[PDB]
């Protein structure tokens, strides 16, 4: 749900910069 | 007192404005100023790039004062259930910002200070050990600043 | 101490980020947050509209640590010689921001904290009586927010 | 000089909003 989608984009974002 | 508070408020207005102007040129007032600026910018970037997804998930937020804590905690617990990383931390801040905006939108302004408290507590108790093991906020600035 | 400071720094990061996100939607964390935001925006607006003039006058700034105080005071004294108004106050902040940026540019970083001090003192001693007679910072927010 | 130009634009700005 909300949490899973938030997690997905957090990880996408993390991979790009970190 | 009123006189001291007035004096101190004026100093803080000066510092705030100077910190902002410095940041516009790529400088910082202090390390703490640099961390705030990095987080604001990362939050903007996160919310901009993933505008569709972020709007979607926050549109499913249907908070009441009685259910706000459970909504916050359940989302944050799932966010970090299988790990902490800087992107998830940015997502955590962005989520809190969205909750606060929605609260005010719905005339539940009292929730704003409560959400800030819940966030600070979670940060101090659950995120800080990872943060300190991974180079601190100084490392976040290096990566997302 | 280190433990308290860590806790408090985390609370302030939360408050800063939430204040920012609220402001992006036209809300404010507090009146003080509203004043900071109004001043930042007015400073941006001032520097944007009068970009040519502002660049010109600040390009004539040739500061050294030994002459910085006299440069600051002489400019600010002339700015307010024949009156105080909100626009001149915004110009005062913008001027201080420009001085700070130029200081760092020229490896005179020590001047930044000094300029902030000079500004806070001038604000408290010379501008506050006008400000209080003219509706306070709350009135500035109403006019320039 | 610098101060006079700063004053001018401060006043222009003040007149627009206040």
């Amino acid at each position: 749900w909300i949490a899973q989608e938030l997690r997905l984009i957090g990880d996408l974002f993390n991979a790009y910069y970190a | 007192g009123p006189l001291g508070s007035m004096s101190q408020s004026n100093r803080e207005l000066v510092v705030d404005f100077l910190s902002y102007k410095l940041s516009q040129k790529g400088y910082s007032w202090s390390q703490m100023a640099a961390v705030k600026q990095a987080l604001r910018e990362a939050g903007d970037e996160f919310e901009l790039r993933y505008r569709r997804a972020f709007s979607d998930l926050t549109s499913q937020l249907h908070i009441t004062p009685g259910t706000a804590y459970q909504s916050f905690e359940q989302v944050v617990n799932e966010l970090f259930r299988d790990g902490v990383n800087w992107g998830r931390i940015v997502a955590f801040f962005s989520f809190g910002g969205a909750l606060c905006v929605e609260s005010v939108d719905k005339e539940m302004q009292v929730l704003v200070s409560r959400i800030a408290a819940w966030m600070a507590t979670y940060l101090n108790d659950h995120l800080e050990p990872w943060i300190q093991e991974n180079g601190g906020w100084d490392t976040f600035v290096e990566l997302y600043g």
